[PDB]
């Protein structure tokens, strides 16, 4: 009904077109997540693609430490669920790669891979 | 390299005699009252007022050829805040006529937020255009600093008068900077005092860093002791405080703060020496519970992003932040903007020296 | 980054007539002679000065916690040098209160070659510490910029007479920067011009750009202008740029060069608009024809390091610059040496202090 | 009847000559793509070669953060087609990657490669 | 019963998912240490999995030169421990990669690997 | 007879010596050229050597954003080679790789490689 993420990049890999989405933290919070292996659907100028999670990783969204800010968090025993809002949302981020594998095209005819 | 030639003769006094006064200062504020914070208290909401901008590219030393920019953004709790007000600044209108566009631009009060608000703090505060002297007319650098302050004092009033009549009572207002104002006759702090005294409003200035000394003997006074609490500035120190950065920078003259400096420990636990030490100054109206009360809010709204802040600060400081390619798309619009009103002959000649001016 | 908040009303009306001005310059620039510059022919050799000098770790922000690095330095021909001047300006000591670390290191019996460069320069030249004015002892940052200032002509004038007696008449002095003194008495000014033209020194000041330099319009009008040539900068320009820039900077009431400005262009291809020009200004007693040998002597010295620069200029800024090494170890070693004067504990007083802040 | 993008590099790969291009913001609005495997035509002082489009992939052009920038619009919900056509200009760009296959040369042979 | 460090990380590698953890200088210097090899629990979102020490590291945490800070105490005779117990506070980091095996579910199985 | 381009380094490959040349923008826009494979004399202290043109790619020379500047030229539509020469003279550089295979000593006969 409404996108999972937000997709900041793309590029061709191999013979798969993969695509890099970004969970931000308000989703996150939310409880939503993405299961490796699952099938997904991806939409671009019109057409409905078919996607398959293939891996997930941490890494910084911005200017900033969060090795530094969580650790120093962490030694004032501050809740970050329940007292500083600013830096959850400041280090919550999280990384999705996906890869498309085709498109269902007419009556169910299966069009492998993809050239856009 | 040759580092020898600066070791001719080499003095060593000047050391010992600054390591009395800084002692004479510890053992004075050694001799304070603390008021501790148990993580708990009676806090109210805040709300934080900050300005921003930049400069458009080659301005610093080709103004004639560029342009400025100022922006202004206050976040609140609960989620609440005001319109952003934005204005852009000519270089060369500005270079060549002081005083000839600020006139013009609280005269217009047609659309620019910025001019309705000048024109909202003005007529609210009884403040007059010869009060401010003859240091923003000293010249463009001065006049900047003057300006960007007059229009965050206008920005506050403005949304006090327009926004929050009778729910802003409930409110602590933050000021991203020491309770003073630098360059300008005693007549605009007198009215300041004035009108934040009848209408008892609540308002909070932080400094963070800049505070040097001070800072330095806060430290060493951490050190010591444990705990987040609280402590009034001792007025000597505060003294010698403001003598040394007259003696620093002389064009501060005048800008002590309006009222008194606390200092409160928000973080328990630092990996460096000054960290998580809040310094904020209260108007003069405002007692030993109502610092307590600040201290206690301002704890409970703390973070631990830049070693400790206030939290609302930094938000609403990235929020007001301008984006370092904006300077650029706003030099691009412009020039479309002055082909598609004068023609497109009298704009060769500005790319052309755009071009040829780096 | 949320854009358009500064695009309501842009106002861009002045662009025209900034842009009919600078037309009008362009057009008056065109009617200089521009006389073929070929290198081939006789020229005098230089004996540039270059002065430099580093600083301590945030010493803006704790002046009262670091030192000042100022340091002077002359390049002759490939060895034909004089020895280098270090002096070390304490951040306590007079940069506190200044009006007596002056009359100290006048009056410095033990006569550190800075001192002694001083001393000379006073006496040769005839000019007293009350022609300085009270500009210099206005604050810390015109204290440290008079006396950088001071300090290289004194080093020029110590070099003239104590080391080129008799020589000095057949070199060309090129002296860093504009020929002009800010924030000095215009009895001190005419007792320097005074005194250049008495002693007929062969002097010019070479600059390549900030501050404000509208007189770079010659970037353009040097497309096809086949190769080398010497010109000199128009009085509307001059009359223009110093109206700009007492208008920006103000208190630049002395930055008038003292004596005519003339415009060159080493190269004849650089990839870039405003690569090979050298702007060097010479005193009032010196003729065209003296402009044109300094020109060829000039271009007989030009390099391409930095994009056609003067050579001479670069190798002797080289020698006379500051690393943070230097700084680094500087404190180290002053620290150290306070011990033998001063006690132990007071040193070890003191390292907490600087590990606690600076 | 227009360059499609702009060409911003060039090189040798092994015994092939290849080429980079650039899609800009206004030419990826109109519609404009290249699919993988396509024939396009080069030109180059005035002569014509035969281009393969090998590879596509996203990077940014000049200073910018796309990360940053489309997760902070994701999360105030701006729309930035509709309401920030500045924030829309300056992460749009697109890279691909060209191989010169050979010159045609009228009334003779197809010439293999280039050594220019 | 408190958690040993701060979780400052973690990502897919190969067919195993893991994370980093790091030690604060508190902990350090109350003699917490976790040991190769050795297993711990994980609790993430209301789940406990098992984990397993894998690597050990020491690396430089926020804006700090260890090496230089080091040689500098070394070369002056001061004693960290004792003289400067500021610069002891920001050099004692150390690091650690933990792999999660599975997760006990039900009365006695066993999940193996994780999807989440 | 003028040399061709600037030599800007050297190293030893392997077994063969080599050194990089570089194509200033005034000689690209004369018309001059290397083709691959091509044979050139390198003289060095006194002495011809035999050199054979290897490699060519493009890369920066100075400060400068070739992607940046060709892609704004090209978004705002200006013809690079009569509008804005000044941009055009900062991007077109070029750069070859060369192999010195030897010199001719006495009576034709071929000296391999080169110590030196």
């Amino acid at each position: 009904e409404s996108p999972i993420g937000v997709v900041v990049s793309s590029r061709r890999n191999g013979p798969w077109a993969e695509l890099t989405l970004v969970l931000t933290p308000q989703e996150l919070d939310q409880g939503k997540r993405l299961l490796l292996g699952e099938l997904v659907r991806v939409s671009s100028g019109g057409k409905d693609y078919v996607g398959m999670v293939l891996d997930g990783y941490y890494e910084p969204v911005g200017r900033s430490d969060p090795t530094y800010t969580l650790a120093l968090a962490h030694i004032n025993q501050v809740d970050l669920e329940k007292e500083d809002p600013w830096a959850r949302k400041e280090v919550n981020f999280y990384h999705h790669r996906i890869v498309l594998l085709g498109r269902v095209v007419q009556g169910g005819l299966f069009a492998p891979s993809t050239r856009l | 390299l040759g580092l020898k030639d600066f070791l001719d003769d080499l003095r060593l006094d000047h050391y010992q005699d600054l390591l009395r006064e800084l002692d004479e200062l510890y053992q004075k504020l050694k001799q304070e009252r603390q008021v501790p914070l148990h993580g708990d208290g009676e806090a109210y909401p805040l709300l934080t007022l900050t300005v921003d901008g930049g400069e458009g590219r080659a301005f610093e030393e080709l103004p004639l050829l560029s342009f400025g920019l100022v922006r202004v953004a206050a976040v609140g709790v609960k989620g609440f805040r005001l319109p952003s007000i934005a204005h852009l600044l000519p270089g060369y209108e500005v270079l060549r006529d002081p005083k000839g566009y600020l006139e013009g631009l609280l005269e217009r009060s047609e659309e620019s937020p910025a001019a309705d608000a000048l024109k909202t703090f003005f007529r609210a505060t009884g403040i007059s255009l010869e009060d401010l002297g003859e240091y923003y007319t000293k010249d463009l650098r001065a006049f900047m600093g003057i300006f960007r302050d007059v229009l965050e004092w206008a920005y506050l009033v403005w949304g006090v008068e327009k926004v929050l009549q009778e729910s802003y009572k409930d409110y602590l207002f933050i000021k991203d900077g020491r309770l003073a104002q630098l360059g300008v006759r005693e007549s605009f702090r007198s009215k300041l005092q004035n009108y934040f005294a009848r209408k008892h409003l609540l308002l909070a200035g932080v400094t963070k860093r800049s505070e040097g000394l001070t800072s330095l003997v806060m430290a060493r006074l951490f050190a010591e002791a444990r705990g987040t609490f609280v402590l009034q500035v001792p007025q000597e120190l505060m003294e010698k405080a403001y003598r040394y950065e007259r003696q620093w920078n002389a064009d501060l003259e005048g800008a002590f703060v309006m009222g008194r400096r606390y200092v409160a420990r928000l973080l328990e636990d630092t990996f460096r020496p000054q960290e998580g030490v809040a310094i904020f100054d209260l108007p003069p109206y405002l007692g030993e519970e109502d610092a307590v009360k600040v201290a206690r809010s301002l704890r409970a709204h703390r973070s631990v992003l830049y070693g400790g802040s206030v939290g609302t600060v930094v938000e609403a400081h990235g929020r007001a932040s301008v984006a370092r390619s904006i300077p650029r798309r706003m030099e691009e619009e412009i020039l479309a903007r002055f082909r598609k009103a004068f023609g497109e002959d009298l704009a060769k000649k500005l790319t052309e020296w755009l071009r040829l001016a780096d």
